[PDB]
């Protein structure tokens, strides 16, 4: 998956792992690790949920509490929108024939997460399935990608 | 000595340009399809 993405996307953010470089993880700092939390976890920018035993009035209090530092400016008000990212119909193959299976993974653009579509397509994705040696309806499922496998 | 003389003159044109048109179409698809090597790249990255 990881792989796929570096190529699905490649030249673009989403072509990066999110566990990043060996080099950043060698060298990121004290700074850079603050800089990340700074600009990257701001109120806009997140999402208290609960359920539970819980009555939406209690807990949105407690919020309001603890999740304090009002906003100055209106760029901290602001929702920065992410430059878009560049599919490349392409492939990646690493191969090692000491490895005892292999993974074959193929894809194409997707709609992203607004397109009602999406909905269509995991329909889809249904028909077609999955599968592993332990199914058991085995010859008889219904995928016909299982069954033939 | 030939009678058909003309009409095969007549014919190398026509093959000709067919020919010219044809083989270019088909290298570029030719070359289209081989694309995916020439532009290939690849790296020997062991596990060290
Ligand atoms: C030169 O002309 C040719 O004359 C022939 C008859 O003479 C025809 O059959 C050919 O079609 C014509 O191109
Ligand atoms: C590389 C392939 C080239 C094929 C070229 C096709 C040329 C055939 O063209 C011929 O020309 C004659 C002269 O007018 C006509 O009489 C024939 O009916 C016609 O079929």
């Amino acid at each position: 998956f990881d792989y796929l993405h570096a190529t699905a996307f490649q030249g673009t953010a989403l072509a990066r792992t999110v566990e990043g470089t060996t080099e950043n993880i060698k060298h990121l700092t004290r700074a850079d690790l603050a800089s990340y939390i700074d600009t990257h976890f701001k109120a806009p920018r997140m999402v208290l949920a609960a359920a539970g035993g819980i009555s939406h009035k209690e807990l949105v209090d407690a919020a309001r509490q603890h999740f304090s530092g009002v906003s100055f400016t209106y760029k901290e008000d602001a929702v920065p929108i992410l430059p878009r990212c560049r599919f490349t119909g392409s492939e990646i193959r690493a191969r090692d024939d000491a490895l005892p299976v292999a993974h074959v993974a193929l894809a194409v653009e997707g709609p992203g997460w607004a397109d009602p579509d999406n909905v269509v397509l995991h329909v889809a994705n249904a028909i077609i399935g999955r599968y592993d040696r332990t199914f058991g309806g085995g010859k008889h499922l219904s995928s016909r990608l299982a069954a033939l496998a | 000595a030939e009678p058909e003389h003309d009409q095969r003159k007549r014919m190398g044109l026509k093959m000709l340009l067919i020919s010219a048109l044809l083989t270019s179409l088909l290298y570029y698809m030719k070359r289209h399809k081989w694309s995916v090597l020439k532009s290939r790249k690849m790296a020997y990255r062991p596990p060290k």
